[PDB]
């Protein structure tokens, strides 16, 4: 439907029969792509406008299964258990850079990649209704036991089950890449064609699928990983066995299961699917507790487990990956909200795929037109489903058959608050309705955000700014989009320049005096500095670290903001930017005070931008304060200021960077991309005339160099190496 | 392989395979006969330990009807088995210590061999060849009821007069002479002419023993003992072979025998999770009440035997009342003596059914094992005067029959209660290490068979177990990986010579998979080219063409445990439309494309060796449809790259042959 | 061999294999009874004929013979005369270190079987001397200490040395209590 | 008996200033609780010590805790001390909750009293409004501080950089004698 890519110059190699394909990702960067193009490489792309793909060469053969653990970059690398997990973390996620953490198994066939790490989240959304949400009742947190937590922290591995035999996999590696692996074969023998139903409430792992449905005994290997001082003591507790219902039905006999997933709800959910020759029955088997009904013997121990049917279907079925990589439980009364709660997509090779809601398996919409795993909660498929070497396909991420605007806004803000709390990246941009649902949505969202923070605003501003910018970006509102990024950059600059203070003793937090300076005079900052403080504002004699290169940004931004005031008649609401809030203006004035102190201490101040200011900083500060006085606390704004800003010295430059991000406007119909050949529809140096460095780009706008060729400004580097303003997916781009 | 894995199927499948391997190899009749005799004599010596030798001897004396049919059909008018058989015997009688060890194993096989030699005189003229046997016996200068080869030879005629008396009050001595002595029925079955014939009438006896109603207590005991012995022998023959008797009972037509215990009770397959509800029919109507009354009475007067299938309902209502209700605690142990004792043999059915039930349920308390051990226990030494005439023999048969099943189960739990109490246990089992990777064929098995070049009859079971425990794809892939590390001509030759044999019993499926997967992957990749430049490449091509020509034959080749696990579906992801038919066309197309010039060093040499190996007599490849088939266009292309062109010269005698004729003229 | 030369060189070496066969003795099980030439390999390979002999029984390292020699007492001069000569300046830690490590591992494994019912039998009476003679031969063992670390690397798997660790500590004492003042503490 | 537990928090706030404090405070880390940094093993002798490391909340979608130091054998400690990576509310409360849990497990396991100490080294002067929201414990900064001061008599030393923010004046709230105030510029002391 949308974002349908294609391969440029690779084929299936007709004489070669076939190959298995499987890719799955919970977090962003949703590409694994084990494909049979003409032991093949692994493909990775971060679906936030990634189209150009980086396929790093695999190390093993046939690459059967993959399922990423969590947010942090980590691959799976199965099919004969060689060349396993690697974090990438080198310059960008453009270079995978396989590492040394691989397990070993002689001609094994591992078909699992697991070891859930931290506690699950519980989404009490049916009873939330966003009214008394306060981010507490809307997104709760259930208590979950972590697997073999020493002392504190749950060190995790990739406990898996080979298909060669049925033994185990091992080798959790905490803090030293120490292997410590083992093997114990689940009562000495067994063939398996299984998936793995990972974790129960406590610390345990269950899994079973062995031969075929015609005679299908499945022995639930209940292992425990409370290890040893370095000797994994995994056990082989055997739970009851279950069969496929297709047997006891005397109508047919062919079931022959191939896929048989059972999701992470390892207390009620077993979804073994029969892969019979034209049709393929699918059944979901419960894990219900029961007691044996001892009776009928004569007139005159509840602990026992059983598996009972829940529902079934009679049709074809080929490919299905997962239900929803979270949801709610019983007693949900939300009927109008058909949002992706308890649903599971599954593919057919004969025609189109089907969507199905779990726990009844009855039916959902069909959405006409290999590996189909949901991108997130929002219903976003992936289209490897084979008619050739076809690329991704997607569908409507909002599952609404009847149209309701207010409920749609509610679901969208729910998903946004979810991606905010959990920290995941958001791809609900494909879900939001036409711009009629754009501005009011983010307005109500940020209102509820600032309302019931109560102090979470201080820790969530850096994310809410980027979220708002990304929401208003989708139309027209691009001005409001650039304003948010320009506010975020200056806010993080202000919050990073203060703790840089290696100051002298003070009464209470000498860094706070720069903020308390609000009650000061308007003009002649030279008086304001003597008023507040002048001694404890010199931290390093090597001020030549950020004053000439980094502090030029604010020195030009103040001027660009002053020049943009008398040009409101421009064909744009703010022109370039408006910034009539006042708080940002106050932070700007504080930055001006501290930079004036810096320039007084050392001669490497911000430039006059040409020359000949008779004290350019003095005039700039006078104008800032004249604009700031009638902005502070609920007052009208601009007189003489409009005439003063009209006067331009022999100093004023223009043409500022203003880092913006291209969008992906696949509006409502279709798209046709390619593996390459992109389809047309930051100031710390970082930009010579022609690119001649690393140029490690980012997700939206950054495009910063990797080494930066500096001495003591590594604070920004360490701040930016990790995740970023919803652009933590740093990317390497050649010259 | 044909001896260990199977015993039936003697129309001419082994004959066809022997002929096929005879064409594409050194084919002297003396060497061929020495080879078959050496494979016949290397068995029965190192392979069997207990009751397996009684089957090895039946195989050695079934081998000679096979070679007789071969002489009658294969050879005709060219050394008609008068001279070559003698030359091979002299070629065999030279190796004396082998025959010495063979006689030493049976401890009486010298005279037994003397009789087996004159027994082979059905195909060898008694003019002077018997004098060669006399000279060989003279070479045995050194030199006890009877030797078991002689016993089998004598009892081979007992199959023709098995019962031959369909009348009431049958001779109980007919069963006494069989249940007490050795199991000559197994030898008669391995003779390929009794198994289907015996099992049919033997099960018809049980199906006919409905007896209506009987008013005589002695006659009731007679019927009970007869049905018990018959069912025990039938279930023992099943646990011995299985598919043979089951297919003989259900070859054609529709009947109603007691398929309950021969289809869903016990087998080398679980059939247990789906068992209890629909298959294990437990009707409480008019069946649970009588069963409970008989269990509580603690009475075969009223003759009515249909509760054997309904015993599972009684076992259901008993185990829960004994270990979950609480009202019955040890009364179950008392009622167990009412049935596990004489005048009954239905304990095997319930024991198997509830081993199946335990392998499906959790059984963490293991309360079912405490009852199973008491049931299988030989404690009751016929306290009740239950006239059966086989209080010890039938009990030993029942114990060793129950021990044949419930083997994998007792491994998933505490140690076995040792119910059999026999001379020797089952010789054939997994014998797989508890915690060891499956890639042990290259480590121990194959690296040994490459030197130990007689297939190691004990290791062939390990090969079959590994095959159906892993997967044919990785199986063949790892085998080829092990083969492509030889760097010696004779090594590779022996390797492929034994690989073609080890691929048997899975000819079609393994051949298709191996060829159409590896050979493209071997000829399409870049690292795969690096591995085929070796002389092993020629041996691999020879092995490929051998498997292709063998699988082209529409033989049955139904293996014992593979006829069921091969029930899958695949369109193969591309004369008529067939998997092997399509796989061969794909391979020919890849061959023609491998003549795709401008870059190749190995995989031109590989295809050149492959075509040269395909140049051979008795060839049925090069499908050759009159319309558009590429094989002859590919032949012309290869000729561009003299008798090789004459190979596919005149196949259909069509104008297609004119093309290759013209290209050969050039 | 090279791709240009196919079955030619292979068949040539095949037809010449019987010539090298005519120079073989037997499977070479064990020929070293005495403790006062035959079976003196230089480094894992004794033979001299430059032809193409049979399978690696002539190419593989003679490990069974070396083990059977080292297990017997007073075999130090025999192992010396087999390959060693003035090991003070000629033996730069050859594979005999790995052979000795394998011997010690096998000794620990044999002692793991209750050590002849808790040192009641004579298996420990042979263990003590088989290790004492090795320590006697141990003049350059901790030289290239990785030889010593290989013992721990191999004993890490299996972990069956819970009972035999005492004897390993015993032999470590028997070496160090005499080699403490000579070797530095770091090694 | 030298039962210490480090708490590193200035990994993301001030990267380069870590070496400036290490070159001066490495002696109390090892040279006080031992003879010096060597090449030795570790056991239940009680000399073992731990080190928990944390980062800011922006660079943390899923990864918060990395408390990885069961024993450290008195030498592997400084070995991985320079090996950790270097990347405003820095979540100091949830970072100290895990140290409190580690000390509780020590007291539960060290039965047969080793004058415990801990260094809540934080480069920035951060503050975590949410209590934990990531562990079994749920207590604000004040509650966690009074719990670590009252329950454990550990010397709650705060080795901050040469700065002197308002964090010290509030984090010196240890009511029992624990020496929470000192920011030692002069020669190293035993534990204060």
């Amino acid at each position: 439907l949308a974002y349908v890519c294609e391969w440029e110059k690779w084929a299936k190699s007709t004489y070669c029969p076939s190959l298995p394909l499987a890719c799955a990702w919970s977090c962003r960067n949703l590409i694994a792509f084990t494909t049979d193009l003409r032991t093949h490489m692994i493909h990775i792309l971060d679906t936030e406008h990634p189209w150009e793909v980086h396929s790093v060469s695999s190390g093993h053969s046939e690459a059967i299964t993959c399922l990423e653990w969590d947010q942090s970059g980590s691959r799976l690398l199965s099919a004969d258990a060689d060349g396993q997990i690697k974090c990438w973390s080198m310059a960008d996620h453009l270079a995978n850079s396989w590492e040394s953490s691989v397990g070993s198994q002689v001609e094994g066939d591992p078909i699992v990649a697991l070891s859930w790490l931290h506690n699950g989240v519980k989404l009490a959304l049916h009873v939330e209704k966003s009214g008394a949400s306060s981010f507490g009742e809307k997104f709760s947190r259930v208590k979950f036991s972590p697997s073999l937590t020493l002392f504190g922290k749950p060190m995790e591995g990739w406990i898996a089950v080979t298909v060669s035999g049925l033994v185990t996999v091992s080798l959790l590696k905490p803090s030293g890449q120490v292997l410590t692996s083992t093997e114990s074969l689940c009562r000495l023998r067994g063939r398996v064609a299984l998936a793995d139903i990972a974790f129960t409430g406590g610390g345990n792992i269950v899994v079973a699928a062995a031969d075929g449905s015609s005679a299908s005994p499945v022995k639930f290997y209940k292992v425990c990983v409370s290890v040893v001082s370095e000797k994994c003591r995994i056990d082989t507790e055997i739970l009851p066995s279950l069969f496929m219902r297709c047997t006891t039905d005397p109508n047919r006999k062919d079931r022959f299961p191939a896929i048989t997933h059972l999701k992470f709800l390892a207390r009620d959910m077993s979804e073994q699917v029969l892969l019979c020759a034209t049709s393929s029955l699918v059944e979901c088997w419960s894990l219900r507790k029961e007691g044996l009904p001892v009776n009928n013997i004569f007139q005159q121990q509840p602990m026992i487990l059983k598996w009972r049917i829940l529902s079934a279907t009679n049709d074809l079925d080929r490919v299905s990956a997962v239900a929803l990589p979270t949801n709610t439980d019983l007693k949900v009364a939300s009927d109008t909200q058909f949002y992706p709660g308890l649903g599971l997509a599954l593919a057919f090779q004969d025609g189109s795929v089907h969507m199905v809601h779990r726990l009844s398996l009855q039916t959902m919409a069909v959405f006409y037109s290999k590996a189909m795993q949901l991108s997130w909660t929002s219903l976003a498929l992936v289209g490897i489903d084979n008619h050739g070497k076809l690329s991704m396909l997607r569908i409507s991420p909002s599952l609404g058959h009847p149209l309701e605007p207010k409920l749609a806004l509610q679901h969208l803000l729910f998903l946004l608050e979810y991606c905010m709390v959990t920290g995941y990246d958001w791809w609900d941009i494909l879900l939001h309705v036409q711009p009629g649902m754009v501005q009011s949505l983010v307005e109500r969202l940020h209102e509820e955000y600032t309302r019931q923070k109560p102090a979470l605003q201080q820790v969530l501003s850096t994310r809410i700014l980027a979220m708002k910018a990304s929401l208003c970006k989708l139309s027209r509102v691009c001005d409001y989009h650039t304003k948010l990024f320009l506010m975020a950059i200056t806010s993080t600059l202000k919050s990073l320049l203060r703790p840089h203070f290696l100051n002298t003793p003070d009464k209470s937090p000498g860094d706070r005096l720069a903020e308390i300076c609000a009650k000061i005079t308007d003009v002649d900052i030279d008086k304001v500095m003597i008023n507040l403080k002048t001694e404890e504002f010199v931290l390093d004699m090597n001020t030549l670290q950020a004053l000439q290169q980094l502090l030029q940004w604010v020195g030009d931004f103040v001027l660009y903001l002053l020049v943009s005031l008398p040009n409101q008649g421009s064909p744009l609401r703010p022109g370039h930017s408006f910034l009539r809030d006042g708080t940002s203006l106050g932070m700007l004035r504080e930055l001006m005070v501290v930079i004036r102190i810096w320039g007084l201490l050392k001669p490497s101040c911000l430039p006059v931008y040409t020359a000949t200011s008779d004290d350019s900083m003095s005039l700039l500060f006078r104008l800032l304060t004249k604009l700031w006085i009638c902005c502070r606390d609920e007052g009208a704004a601009s007189p003489a200021s409009d005439g003063l800003v009209s006067r331009l010295q022999p100093k004023q430059p223009l043409r500022l960077r203003f880092g913006r991000a291209p969008t992906l406007p696949s509006s409502t119909s279709t798209l046709q991309l390619d593996g390459l050949t992109r389809a047309p529809g930051l100031h710390l140096g970082a930009y010579p005339t022609e690119e001649c460095k690393a140029c490690t780009r980012c997700g939206c706008v950054t495009m910063l160099k990797s080494p930066n060729k500096t001495t003591a400004v590594t604070q920004w580097e360490q701040r930016w190496i990790k995740n970023c303003l919803c652009g933590g997916l740093w990317r390497r781009v050649p010259l | 392989l044909e001896g260990t894995m199977n015993l039936t199927g003697e129309m001419q499948p082994l004959v066809e395979q022997l002929m096929m391997v005879k064409r594409m190899q050194h084919i002297p009749t003396p060497l061929f006969v020495l080879e078959i005799w050496k494979a016949c004599f290397v068995g029965l010596i190192e392979s069997p330990e207990g009751t397996q030798e009684l089957k090895w001897t039946a195989f050695t004396y079934l081998k000679i009807p096979q070679v007789l049919v071969k002489l009658k059909k294969y050879f005709h008018g060219e050394k008609d088995f008068t001279e070559d058989v003698n030359c091979a015997f002299e070629f065999l009688l030279k190796l004396t210590p082998l025959l010495d060890k063979a006689d030493q194993r049976c401890n009486c096989d010298c005279t037994n061999f003397l009789l087996q030699e004159c027994n082979k005189q059905g195909l060898l003229s008694e003019v002077n060849f018997a004098s060669l046997v006399g000279k060989r016996t003279a070479d045995r200068d050194p030199q006890i009821l009877r030797a078991e080869p002689t016993v089998t030879n004598i009892l081979k005629t007992m199959d023709a007069d098995h019962s031959k008396s369909p009348e009431g009050l049958l001779g109980v001595l007919g069963h006494m002479l069989s249940g007490k002595s050795l199991d000559l029925l197994l030898a008669a079955a391995a003779a390929t002419g009794k198994l289907k014939s015996f099992a049919r009438k033997f099960i018809n006896l049980n199906e006919f023993t409905t007896h209506g109603s009987g008013e005589s207590t002695k006659t009731a005991s007679v019927r009970a003992l007869l049905f018990d012995i018959s069912f025990l022998m039938l279930c023992h023959v099943a646990q011995t072979y299985g598919s043979e008797v089951i297919l003989s009972e259900s070859s054609s037509g529709e009947e109603v025998p007691f398929f309950e215990t021969w289809m869903q009770t016990c087998m080398p397959e679980e059939g247990k999770i789906l068992n209890p509800d629909h298959p294990c029919f437990r009707p409480d109507s008019t069946k649970v009440e009588s069963l409970v009354a008989l269990l509580n009475n603690s009475k075969l007067v009223q003759m009515k035997w249909h509760e054997a299938c309904l015993s599972i309902s009684a076992a259901i209502l008993e185990i829960l009342n004994a270990w979950e209700n609480g009202v019955l605690a040890f009364e179950s142990i008392q009622k167990i003596t009412d049935n596990i004792k004489g005048k009954v043999c239905s304990l095997a059915v319930c024991a198997v059914a509830w081993l199946v039930a335990h392998v499906r349920m959790l059984g963490l308390d293991e309360r079912e094992k405490s009852l199973q051990m008491i049931r299988q226990l030989a404690g009751p030494l016929y306290s009740e005067n239950t006239l059966q005439f086989y209080n010890e023999r039938v009990v030993i048969m029942n114990s060793i029959l129950e021990h044949m099943c419930a083997d994998v189960l007792q491994q998933t739990a505490t140690q076995i209660k040792f119910p059999s109490t026999g001379v020797d246990t089952m010789p054939y089992w997994n014998l797989l290490p508890p915690k060891r990777p499956i890639k042990e064929v290259l480590t121990d098995i194959f690296a040994k068979v490459l030197e130990k070049g007689w297939v190691d009859s004990r290791s062939i079971h390990i090969l079959d177990t590994l095959l159906h425990m892993g997967g044919v794809y990785w199986f063949c892939n790892n085998l080829i990986k092990e083969l492509l590390k030889e760097t010696r001509k004779e090594h590779t030759l022996r390797a492929v010579q034994l690989l073609y044999s080890i691929f048997c019993l899975d000819m079609q499926q393994v051949t298709l998979v191996l060829l159409g997967h590896i050979l493209p992957g071997l000829l399409t990749d870049s690292s795969k080219w690096h591995s085929l430049m070796d002389p092993p490449g020629t041996a691999l091509a020879k092995l490929a063409v051998w498997c292709a020509l063998s699988s082209y034959s529409s033989h049955k080749g139904q293996a014992s445990s593979r006829q069921k696990k091969r029930h899958r579906e695949d369109i193969e992801d591309y004369n008529m439309r067939d998997p092997l038919n399509r796989v061969l066309a794909n391979l020919f197309l890849l061959i023609s494309s491998i003549l795709g010039s401008r870059t190749a060093g190995p995989h031109t040499q590989f295809v050149q060796w492959f075509m040269e190996e395909c140049v051979g007599c008795l060839e049925q490849d090069s499908r050759g449809s009159i319309l558009q088939f590429m094989p002859f266009t590919t032949v012309s292309e290869l000729v561009k790259v003299s008798p090789k062109v004459v190979l596919a010269i005149t196949d259909l005698s069509l104008p297609l042959g004119r093309q290759v004729a013209a290209k050969a003229i050039a | 061999p090279h791709w240009l030369l196919g079955n030619l060189v292979s068949d040539f070496v095949d037809t010449f294999r019987p010539t090298a066969r005519i120079n073989s003795i037997c499977g070479r099980c064990s020929l070293l009874p005495v403790v006062n030439w035959k079976l003196d390999p230089a480094t894992l390979r004794f033979p001299l004929k430059g032809l193409l002999p049979y399978d690696k029984d002539l190419f593989e390292p003679q490990t069974a013979l070396l083990r059977y020699v080292l297990e017997q007492p007073y075999s130090r001069d025999m192992v010396c005369n087999m390959l060693g000569l003035n090991k003070q300046h000629k033996q730069r830690c050859p594979v005999l270190e790995d052979q000795l490590v394998d011997l010690v591992v096998y000794a620990m494994e044999r002692s793991e079987t209750e050590e002849k019912f808790d040192d009641g039998g004579t298996s420990q009476l042979l263990w003590q001397h088989l290790s004492s003679q090795l320590i006697f031969f141990v003049l350059f063992q901790f030289a290239s200490f990785p030889h010593m670390v290989l013992s721990l690397h191999q004993k890490l798997a299996g972990r069956g040395l819970i009972k035999g660790r005492d004897h390993l500590m015993w032999v470590l004492l028997q070496f160090i209590s005499g080699s403490i003042q000579k070797n530095a503490l770091a090694d | 008996v030298a039962d210490v537990v480090f708490v590193i928090e200035g990994t993301a706030n001030l990267g380069p200033y870590f070496e400036e404090l290490r070159k001066h405070y490495l002696l109390p880390a090892i040279e006080y609780f031992n003879g010096g940094p060597p090449d030795f093993g570790g056991d239940y002798g009680g000399t073992q010590y731990s080190l928990v490391v944390f980062n800011t909340v922006d660079c943390a979608p899923e990864s918060y805790v990395q408390c990885h130091a069961p024993t450290s054998s008195a030498y592997e400690f400084v070995t991985w001390l320079d090996g950790i990576k270097f990347m405003s509310c820095s979540l100091i409360a949830e970072g100290l909750s895990t140290a409190l849990q580690l000390f509780d497990d020590f007291k539960k396991m060290r039965e047969q009293q080793t004058h415990r100490v801990c260094l809540l080294i934080c480069n920035s002067p951060p503050y975590l409004l949410p209590a934990v929201e990531s562990t079994t414990y749920s207590g604000c900064t004040t509650e966690s501080l009074v719990q670590k001061i009252g329950e454990r008599g550990i010397h709650f030393s705060i080795v901050s950089p040469r700065k002197l923010p308002a964090l010290r004046l509030l984090f010196e709230k240890a009511a029992p004698p624990a020496l929470l105030e000192p920011l030692q510029q002069p020669a190293d002391v035993s534990q204060d």
